[PDB]
């Protein structure tokens, strides 16, 4: 039978028999990770004689 | 006669630099439009919230 009709948006939707619910449970989650590591090191040695 | 003339030099130079720049960001949204979830949980790093 069916033929109840489910809106999402503007969009009247015809649920399958098969299907007991499909539903907008829109929900978004963004993760953003930046790690940024530097080292130098820089030695010198200017041994001299005369 | 008799001379000597002796010269020495020792320069030594050490730099050491370290940066560490961590960067942790998680926006989240529930309800509203696919696509403006995710516009606006996409993190913009000069404007956070
Ligand atoms: C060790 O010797 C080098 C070579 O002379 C030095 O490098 C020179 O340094 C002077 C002063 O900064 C500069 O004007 C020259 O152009 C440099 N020469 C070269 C080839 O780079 C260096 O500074 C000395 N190190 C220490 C720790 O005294």
């Amino acid at each position: 039978g069916g033929c109840s009709p489910h809106y999402i948006l503007n969009t009247r939707f015809r649920k399958p028999y098969n299907v007991e619910s499909y539903t907008p449970q829109t929900q978004g989650k963004y993760e953003f990770i930046l790690k940024e590591y530097e080292s130098y090191s820089d030695f010198e040695r200017n041994v001299t004689e005369k | 006669s008799s001379h000597g003339c002796k010269e020495l030099e020792n320069a030594l130079k050490a730099a050491s630099g370290t940066q560490n720049n961590v960067l942790r960001g998680e926006p989240f949204i529930r309800g509203g439009g696919a696509g403006f979830i995710s516009g606006l949980s996409y993190l913009e790093l000069d404007n956070p919230a």
